[PDB]
């Protein structure tokens, strides 16, 4: 009884198109104009975080052809740095990361679907968080049903957002087509272009929202048809595809629009459809809208898989990892990952959780690519079926230390707050793993809930 | 296996009837709850109220108009022509103005009616390859340009106290000669002398919305009482129209609020337009300490507003000897007058008063940048309160956006607010507590939230408070 196999190389590429494609392409093309000023650094910024995300996606899919077990980015320092590290990514993955992540798409799904019912005003609040918590709670009853389901979804939405994002670059390109310039002029396109680069980095650090979600193929490797051919295959194919369309959208966005009219809108995708549609522009909110519904799908999914691996190597309770026979999806896992990102419908500003956790959000993907380096002169001799030419694992080291040294210089504030958490997740490692000649007051306590949600979802443990 | 029973065991026990019973019941009382929570939300969406629907402004709904009288006095000597006007129009775009209006440009010899033709312009100013020139230039930077069409305006009788119809007539060919050209409106000054005179201004403003909606015509008396300016805009109503309504108190605040008040109340809440003259400065009627009050008090008005050139910066034709005051002298840089080297200061110019931050043009920025952005200025609702002796206090409040309350102190000493509101609807009442955008005076910090019953007010103080909607 295992997991049974079922991702082909189209539906990886699904996979990562659908959860890179969320909100940041619509809800984002104007932080890098109100922090970078001139539409030609916009570009360069997008230009940028494309080369980053794609150099650091080609290290991540030689570490997942070398290493090749589930859970990416936490069996690596699993293998590398040991077990409290591993925990501590783990335990902060799990309070923090996933379920912030998968209500803030679902927020901007409902809030984008709502839109046409209020066209020029504010969406009501528990209306759209009412719909954010239906939106979570029917994907993970479709992903506990069955796993090619979940895999049509995915690709279905794939679809829908590739279509919705042609119908705006077209649009853009018949807008130069009929020989008017409001923007992208040669020598007319730098005027305000901010200097300094003390306030850019702030932008880079605003167009590499819209990137991320490239390393989730990595945690839903072992359920891949050939993983040593269809995981790399299925990066070096999604991933420069999203660093071109990410450009034709925002040049087309600046064909149709001013500066003026573009930092004073809080909505850019339906401004440029009110002006090249009219009526009938009904359907670009409800195509940003469904560009968010495949993203939670593809979140959920990999969140899913990353808890299932936590608990195989007792870092977690062992009731996650067991698979319900004749269905073969790992249910207690799913609930799990469902509950805690309905938890985060209390929060009322968690928009701000962001700047509280890039740091390390960063320096995990550095230490991993430090292990990688460094499991290469230690254990020289693996089936390496894809390497990397070297010294782009070295510029990615370091452009992910300058990534994080904008942390603790320029906004300290709250990065002494966001390591209490990674430190009090600390005593909850040794409780929970350390701590073994356990007293039989609370362990037969242990097996009895566990027996008790075993007969409650009828699921049996994994067994090769 | 690990923590838990096996599959063999698992089965032989959580098999027996009862046990399915129970899960079958959570999945009915999932799905069940699922169904509540929709119907839930569908019920929450219908009882949200509405929102309301934008009016469809035009252009000059969106911001301030500018006059130029005299193009030479614009620039200076040399190059006073319509080709050098081509090189302010990122000044003005500076100021967030979207309308010019030129001043006449035709050829008018004098008196003479037969030696006055408008649609030839005059080779002082240029020449039309010149004028489509500016035009096309101007389209460029989103300003749109009206033609004044004043016949006489080098004579003292500004519609040739001779022959009467026959000057009429070619202002009627004239319109149709400069809309193909590209003009986006027109102006006429001195309509107190012209005879039959609402019965002209319905013909041209019907030949004038007959060609697109997206074309204005400004009209202009020296008319200063209520009833001579209501019978002029009974017949025609989409007509603007400058006066010197305002210009006469300079004066307590009482006063300017009946003023305000009883237009907008006898013309029925239609969209108006707000200045002091149909030709002249501020500094013609009023002290050098009402300027920035009044600047507040133009952009924040349910209206069009209309300035002359200098009024950012306080230009005033009774501070420099030898200069006409019709047509002042615009004060560029420290060498803009040449005539006495030395009677022009570096806070009386235009660059060295775009250096400060608590100067003149400074609120004139700031001012036109926030009057052209929000939508509670924009077109939002007026309802002005009753206050201390000598105030003038009002809201603007469109549908759910940001709200704005401006507060004014006319008054020569001191004060308290005394904001006893109790009679705005449930939609603008006042918190009780509110932001403060902007002042006139230096001593106030500009962001921190002040609370509305100790608010005092120092003297020609006027204050620009914000709060969003709320109960
Ligand atoms: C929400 C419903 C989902 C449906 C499926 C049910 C799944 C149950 C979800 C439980 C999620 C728990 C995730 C975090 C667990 C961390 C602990 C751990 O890894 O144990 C492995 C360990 C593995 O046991 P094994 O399954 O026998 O290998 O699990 C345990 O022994 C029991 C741990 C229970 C933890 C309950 C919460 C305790 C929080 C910390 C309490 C304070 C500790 C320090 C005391 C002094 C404080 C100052
Ligand atoms: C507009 C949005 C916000 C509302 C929800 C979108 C769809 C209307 C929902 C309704 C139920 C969902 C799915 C429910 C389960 C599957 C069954 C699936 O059939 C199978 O192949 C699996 C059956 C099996 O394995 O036995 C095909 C349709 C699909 C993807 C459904 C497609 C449509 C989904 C995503
Ligand atoms: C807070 C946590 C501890 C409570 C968990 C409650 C679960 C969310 C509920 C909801 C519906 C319940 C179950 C209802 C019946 C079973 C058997 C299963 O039935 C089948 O479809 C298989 C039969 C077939 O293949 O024909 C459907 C899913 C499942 C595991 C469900 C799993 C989740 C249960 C226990
Ligand atoms: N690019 C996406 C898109 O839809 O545009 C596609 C899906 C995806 C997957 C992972 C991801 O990692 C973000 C992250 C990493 C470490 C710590 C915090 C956060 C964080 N995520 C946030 C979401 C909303 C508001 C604040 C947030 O902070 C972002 C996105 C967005
Ligand atoms: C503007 O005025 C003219 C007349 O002064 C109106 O045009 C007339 O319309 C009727 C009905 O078609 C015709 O029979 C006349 O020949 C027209 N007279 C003209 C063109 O001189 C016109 O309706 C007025 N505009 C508006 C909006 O009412
Ligand atoms: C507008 O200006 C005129 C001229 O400065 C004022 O005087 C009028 O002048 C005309 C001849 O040009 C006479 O026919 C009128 O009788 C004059 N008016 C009066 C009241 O005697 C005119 O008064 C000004 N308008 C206002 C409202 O002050
Ligand atoms: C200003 O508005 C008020 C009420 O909205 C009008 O005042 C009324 O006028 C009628 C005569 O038309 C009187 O019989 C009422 O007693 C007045 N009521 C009040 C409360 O004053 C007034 O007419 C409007 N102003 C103008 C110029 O029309
Ligand atoms: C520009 O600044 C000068 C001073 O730099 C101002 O001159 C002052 O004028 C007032 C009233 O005329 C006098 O009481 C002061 O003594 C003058 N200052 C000095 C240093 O002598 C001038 O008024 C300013 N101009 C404007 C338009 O504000």
């Amino acid at each position: 009884v295992t997991l049974q196999r079922n991702i082909t190389l189209l539906n990886g590429v699904a996979i990562i198109v659908g959860t890179i494609i969320g909100s940041g392409i619509f809800v984002t093309p104007t932080g890098v104009l109100k922090e970078a000023g001139s539409p030609g650094l916009a570009l360069v910024v997008w230009a940028a975080c494309g080369v980053f995300s794609i150099v650091g996606a080609l290290c991540y899919a030689e570490l997942g052809t070398t290493i090749s077990k589930s859970g990416g980015d936490y069996a690596y320092m699993l293998e590398v740095y040991g077990s409290l590290p591993a925990f501590l990514k783990l335990w902060i993955e799990l309070l923090i990361i996933r379920p912030s992540s998968q209500y803030i798409v679902a927020l901007v799904f409902a809030t984008y679907l709502l839109k046409p019912l209020f066209p020029t005003c504010p969406v009501p609040e528990e209306a759209a968080k009412l719909v954010a918590c239906l939106c979570v709670l029917l994907l993970t009853a479709v992903n506990c049903y069955s796993v090619k389901a979940a895999t049509r979804v995915q690709d279905a939405f794939a679809a829908a957002k590739l279509l919705a994002l042609a119908l705006i670059i077209l649009l853009g390109f018949v807008q130069i087509g009929k020989g008017d310039v409001s923007n992208l002029d040669p020598n007319f396109s730098f005027e305000g272009t901010k200097l300094d680069v003390g306030n850019i980095v702030l932008a880079l650090y605003s167009g590499l929202f819209a990137y991320g979600g490239w390393n989730y193929l990595n945690f839903v490797t072992e359920e891949m048809i050939n993983p040593y051919r269809n995981l790399p295959l299925a990066i070096i194919i999604s991933l420069p595809i999203v660093t071109l369309v990410y450009v034709l959208t925002n040049l087309a966005y600046f064909t149709t629009l001013s500066t003026e009219q573009m930092l004073s809108s809080e909505a850019v995708a339906v401004d440029f459809g009110n002006y090249h549609l009219g009526v009938m522009s009904w359907i670009i909110p409800v195509f940003v809208g469904l560009s968010c519904f495949g993203s939670v799908n593809g979140s959920l999914f990999t969140s899913s898989r990353l808890f299932f691996v936590g608990s195989r190597e007792g870092h977690l309770p062992s009731i996650l990892s067991m698979i319900h026979p004749q269905l073969l999806t790992p249910v207690p896992s799913l609930v799990f990952t469902c509950v805690m990102t309905l938890l985060y419908a209390f929060s009322k500003d968690i928009f701000s959780v962001i700047n509280f956790f890039s740091f390390f959000n960063w320096l995990c993907v550095a230490l991993a690519i430090i292990g990688m380096i460094w499991l290469r002169h230690r254990k020289p001799e693996l089936e390496r079926p894809i390497k990397v030419n070297l010294a782009l694992p070295v510029f990615f080291i370091l452009a992910c230390l300058f990534l994080i040294a904008v942390s603790f210089w320029k906004t300290p504030v709250e990065c002494g707050i966001g390591f209490t958490i990674i430190l009090s997740g600390l005593p909850v490692y040794f409780f929970g793993v350390w701590w073994k000649n356990k007293p039989k007051w609370l362990l037969q306590g242990i097996f009895s809930t566990t027996v008790l949600c075993q007969k409650l979802m009828q699921v049996v443990p994994q067994e090769t | 296996k690990f923590t838990g029973l096996s599959k063999e065991e698992l089965l032989k026990v959580a098999g027996s009837p009862g046990w399915v019973r129970t899960r079958w019941a959570l999945l009915l009382l999932f799905w069940l709850g699922w169904l509540g929570m929709l119907a839930g939300a569908v019920v929450i969406i219908v009882r949200a109220p509405r929102c309301r629907e934008l009016p469809a402004q035009k252009w000059w709904h969106t911001g301030a108009l500018y006059r130029i009288g005299d193009l030479q006095a614009f620039q200076g000597h040399g190059a006073g022509n319509l080709a050098g006007l081509k090189g302010r129009l990122d000044y003005l775009s500076s100021l967030k103005v979207k309308g010019l209006v030129l001043g006449p440009i035709h050829k008018n010899q004098k008196d003479d009616v037969a030696q006055t033709d408008l649609l030839q312009i005059d080779p002082n100013f240029g020449s039309k390859e010149d004028f489509d020139s500016l035009l096309q230039s101007a389209k460029k930077k989103s300003i749109r340009v009206i033609l004044d069409l004043t016949p006489n305006y080098r004579g003292e009788n500004s519609w040739f106290s001779t022959q009467v119809d026959t000057v009429a007539t070619k202002v009627k060919d004239a319109l149709e000669f400069w809309l193909q050209a590209g003009v986006d409106g027109f102006q006429v000054r001195d309509i107190e002398n012209l005879k039959d005179a609402s019965s002209f201004l319905a013909e041209w403003q019907n030949i004038t919305k007959g060609f697109s909606e997206d074309r204005l015509l400004i009209a202009g008396t020296n008319s200063s009482d209520l009833q001579q300016i209501l019978s002029l805009l009974e017949s025609n109503k989409d007509l603007l129209l400058t006066s010197s309504y305002l210009s006469d108190s300079g004066s307590t605040g009482e006063h300017t609020k009946s003023l305000v008040t009883q237009y907008l109340n006898a013309t029925g809440n239609r969209w108006c337009s707000w200045s002091l003259s149909q030709a002249r400065l501020l500094t013609s009627f009023l002290p050098a300490q009402l300027l920035r009050l009044y600047q507040l008090m133009l952009f924040t008005l349910p209206g069009t507003p209309v300035f002359s050139y200098g009024d950012e910066i306080g230009l005033d034709a009774a501070a420099l000897p030898g200069q006409p005051m019709e047509a002042p002298v615009m004060l560029w840089d420290e060498s803009s007058f040449p005539d006495i080297p030395g009677a022009v200061s570096a806070n009386m110019t235009v660059k060295g008063q775009s250096e400060d931050p608590g100067s003149l043009l400074s609120l004139f920025r700031r001012l036109s940048d926030q009057r052209s952005k929000e939508r509670s200025l924009l077109h939002g609702d007026f309802h002005a309160f009753s206050a201390g002796p000598g105030l003038f206090s009002y809201i603007r409040h469109w549908d759910q956006n940001e709200r704005f309350l401006v507060v004014l102190n006319f008054g020569d000493v001191g004060l308290s607010a005394g904001l006893q509101a109790s009679d705005l609807p449930a939609s603008a009442s006042l918190p009780a507590k509110a932001d403060l955008l902007l002042s006139t005076q230096p001593g106030r910090e500009e962001g921190s939230p002040l609370e509305l019953e100790r608010l005092k007010l120092e003297p020609h103080e006027g204050l620009l408070l914000r709060f969003p909607y709320a109960a």
